C-alpha cells in the first residue's frame, strides 16, 4: 500500500492529451474508476450456400 | 403466382443485405406486337378465341354475350397487352 511505487508497463495514471495541442490536461483530477465498452454488431439472418 | 421481374431495389444495410422485386403477370406482352388480323365482323366469342391465340393462353368464355356481332372489334391494338383491354371494354361493367 506504498504506492508511488508503480510498476513500469502498467502505470495505473490516467493521461489526457488535447489532440491539436499534445499537452497534458486536467491534470488536478483523482479518478476512481474506468470503463471501456467495445461493440460489434453481428448479422442475424439464416444466409445461404 | 407466375410473373417476371420488372423492378429492383435494395432495402436493408449491412449486416444483412435485404432486396425488393417487384414481378407482374404477363409481362412479356408489353414488348411483343401483334401479327395475326383480327377479324372484320364476328361475334365475341371468336373475338375472345383470336385473341387467346394471339397472346398464347389457354382460355375459357362462358357469357351471356356469345352471340353478337361486333364490327371491327381490334383494328386499334398496338401491342399484345391492349387485347385484354379491348375485351373488357365492350360489355363493362358485367362482363369481367
Amino acid at each position: 500500500m506504498n504506492s508511488f511505487l508503480k510498476s513500469i508497463l502498467n502505470t495505473p495514471t490516467l493521461t489526457i492529451r488535447d489532440d491539436v495541442t499534445k499537452l497534458p490536461v486536467w491534470k488536478s483530477l483523482q479518478v476512481k474508476k474506468v470503463e471501456i465498452y467495445s461493440p460489434a454488431s453481428v448479422v442475424s439472418k439464416p444466409l445461404a450456400t | 403466382f407466375v410473373g417476371e421481374v420488372a423492378i429492383v431495389d435494395i432495402i436493408s444495410p449491412p449486416p444483412d443485405i435485404g432486396i425488393r422485386i417487384q414481378c407482374y403477370t404477363r409481362q412479356i406482352d408489353r414488348t411483343k406486337t401483334i401479327r395475326n388480323m383480327p377479324p372484320a365482323n364476328t361475334t365475341f366469342v371468336k373475338f375472345v378465341e383470336w385473341g387467346a391465340n394471339e397472346m398464347g393462353l389457354n382460355f375459357i368464355c362462358d357469357t351471356s354475350y356469345n352471340d353478337q356481332v361486333l364490327k371491327n372489334p381490334g383494328r386499334s391494338i398496338t401491342v399484345a397487352s391492349a387485347i385484354l383491354a379491348s375485351i373488357q371494354d365492350m360489355y363493362m361493367p358485367d362482363v369481367a
